[PDB]
RNA sequence: UCGCACACGCUUACAUCAGUAACUAAUAAUAUACUGAUAAUUAACAACCAAUAAACCAAAACAACACUAAAACGUUUAUUAA
RNA sequence: ACCAAAGCUAGCUCAACAUAAAUAAAAUAAAACAUUCACCUAACAUUAAAGUAUAGGAGAUAGAAAUUUUUAUCCUGACGCUAUAGAGAUAGUACCGUAAGGGAAAGAUGAAAGAAUAAAAUAAAAGUAAAAAAAAGCAAAGAUUACCCCUUCUACCUUUUGCAUAAUGGUUUAACCAGAAAAAAUCUAACAAAGAGAACUUUAGCUAGAUACCCCGAAACCAGACGAGCUACCCAUGAGCAGUUUAAAAGAACCAACUCAUCUAUGUGGCAAAAUAGUGAGAAGACUUGUAGGUAGAGGUGAAAA
């Protein structure tokens, strides 16, 4: 199908506004309880976790390349 | 599929300058091509 | 000028035996300037390879104008 | 001017009487070892050479396409006792 | 799962290094298919070459043979010459 | 304030001067068409003869000749135009087509980068800023509040007897874009039985000036050439077509490659301007295919379907 006519500027903005909502605000914010850094709610910190992980994953490298 | 199967031996034979020069009608076509100032009388 | 003065002294031989060395270091000279600038380094001595290259078509136009005026001399 | 060398730019390595230059198109081999024998006074084994076809580029200003001119490259074998090292 | 070599062709796409806000591969990752600069293998491989004049009958089908549709390319001798 | 307009300069048109050969048509006009047709191919100066003598389906129209009159150079530019105008041209390039051929778009800071001097920041488009109490609206006006509800009204244009019409055209904005011919006449002036710069008219004429007749569009015709790298046929030279049952059988039938496109489904600005999947035909023959060639439009080819 074809539109019959071209939209006006009102009818666009209350469709493209209004009921999307745009994006709902809720509060994710949380303090590291070992950093005191600022990261998400219910998630592993992204500052003391991540180099651990690294550094684990490295220390596993280095085992591995040691056993064989 | 297509209406086109390159060649270069035929593209040079037919449509060569020595074929242009072999005919007066060729010359001809060379004639209007440095009048109308082309750049390559052959593609 | 130096043309000129190339023009004044004349000798058969001693000219081959200028040029042709002046051409075999502009060989060397050249090639050093192209290992230079394809190893992707600055020019170490651009001056003195475009007083050569100046140098070398000077005299090149000297030989070349010489014998110009050999063969016309041998013509008429 | 019509010819020169080039040593540290090839891949292969051939350090033994093998020499890499780069000559002009139309001059043959046998003229490259009698040249090579007679100025730079060395004696010339073998002459190997091949034409590189020049790469092209195009020009936005003027929206034309360019061909960079072709080049030929020749490999020459010496006497034996003669090691070319160059940088 | 279906593809490696020979081409007719196709006119540096490719190899190395460096840089990718931007364009370029409908995005990222990145890059054999982006920018910039710099590398681009030989030959006994493939193209390019003797003039003529004579001799001879009974096809090819892993073919003594046979059949039909009555037979892609083949050799020898002599002279001149490079 | 955002995409944006606005600020200059190349560039050219035209006039003058200098310097291996051989009757082309047709469309069209005569509102059809058939004799006919200013014109165009090369030579062809002014005034007057003259739109006359003649010619012509005596239709349209075509149209002289005899004869007449004429004149020395030196003195250059614009009441022509600017990026939609003037050449297409910062170029016959990029790009398209096998080819012949077709043919574009494209620059601005300042005296000096010495890179923050400028001066407006308003064209169509969204951001600074959405609809708002149980209300109807070809989109406004009269009232009313610094906003709105209520009341009063059937878009424009084109085509038509008649359209808000469910007849036509338009997304919006900018820009571009389609009435240029004086005979007789009316009128303003010169002179007057004469006017008018050696040419014509004339019982108030004659001379000069000023007033009315716009564009786009075919299907086709003719001429000269380009096209058999697609496809149709053919010439020359090469290559290809497992396996199984079988009485001698390149012999029969089945079945992979390869050559075809029976049916169904999918795909329907697509993977693709002829597809994919399943299935089906030929598959030693009138078979398939590479390369090198030949045949074209007052035709060729065609196991023949216009
Ligand atoms: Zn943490």
């Amino acid at each position: 199908a074809a539109p019959k006519n071209r939209r006006s500027i009102e009818v666009n903005r209350c469709r493209r506004r209004n009921p999307q909502k745009l994006i709902k605000v809720k509060n994710n914010i949380d303090v590291c309880p070992e950093c005191g850094h600022l990261k998400q709610k219910h998630i592993l910190c992204g500052y003391c976790x991540x180099x651990x992980x690294x550094x684990x994953x490295x220390x596993x490298x280095x085992x591995x390349x040691x056993x064989x | 599929g297509n209406e086109y199967q390159p060649s270069n031996i035929k593209r040079k034979h037919k449509h060569g300058w020595v074929r242009r020069l072999r005919t007066p009608t060729g010359v001809q076509v060379i004639l209007r091509r440095m009048h109308k100032g082309r750049k390559s009388l052959s593609h | 000028s130096w043309t000129c003065q190339q023009l004044r002294n004349k000798s058969n031989e001693d000219l081959h035996k200028l040029w042709y060395v002046l051409l075999k270091e502009r060989n060397m000279l050249l090639t050093l300037e192209q290992e230079a600038k394809r190893q992707r380094l600055p020019m170490p001595s651009p001056e003195r390879l475009e007083k050569v290259v100046d140098s070398m078509d000077a005299l090149d136009k000297v030989v070349q104008e010489r014998e110009d005026a050999l063969r016309l001399l041998q013509t008429g | 001017x019509x010819x020169x060398x080039x040593x540290x730019x090839x891949x292969x390595x051939x350090p033994e009487d093998t020499v890499q230059f780069r000559i002009p198109m139309e001059m043959t081999r046998v003229d490259l070892r009698n040249y090579l024998e007679r100025i730079y006074n060395v004696p010339v084994a073998a002459v190997r050479t091949r034409v590189q076809y020049g790469s092209n580029r195009r020009r936005d200003h003027r929206n034309i396409r360019i061909k960079k001119p072709d080049y030929k490259v020749a490999y020459v074998q010496l006497a034996l006792g003669q090691x070319x090292x160059x940088x």
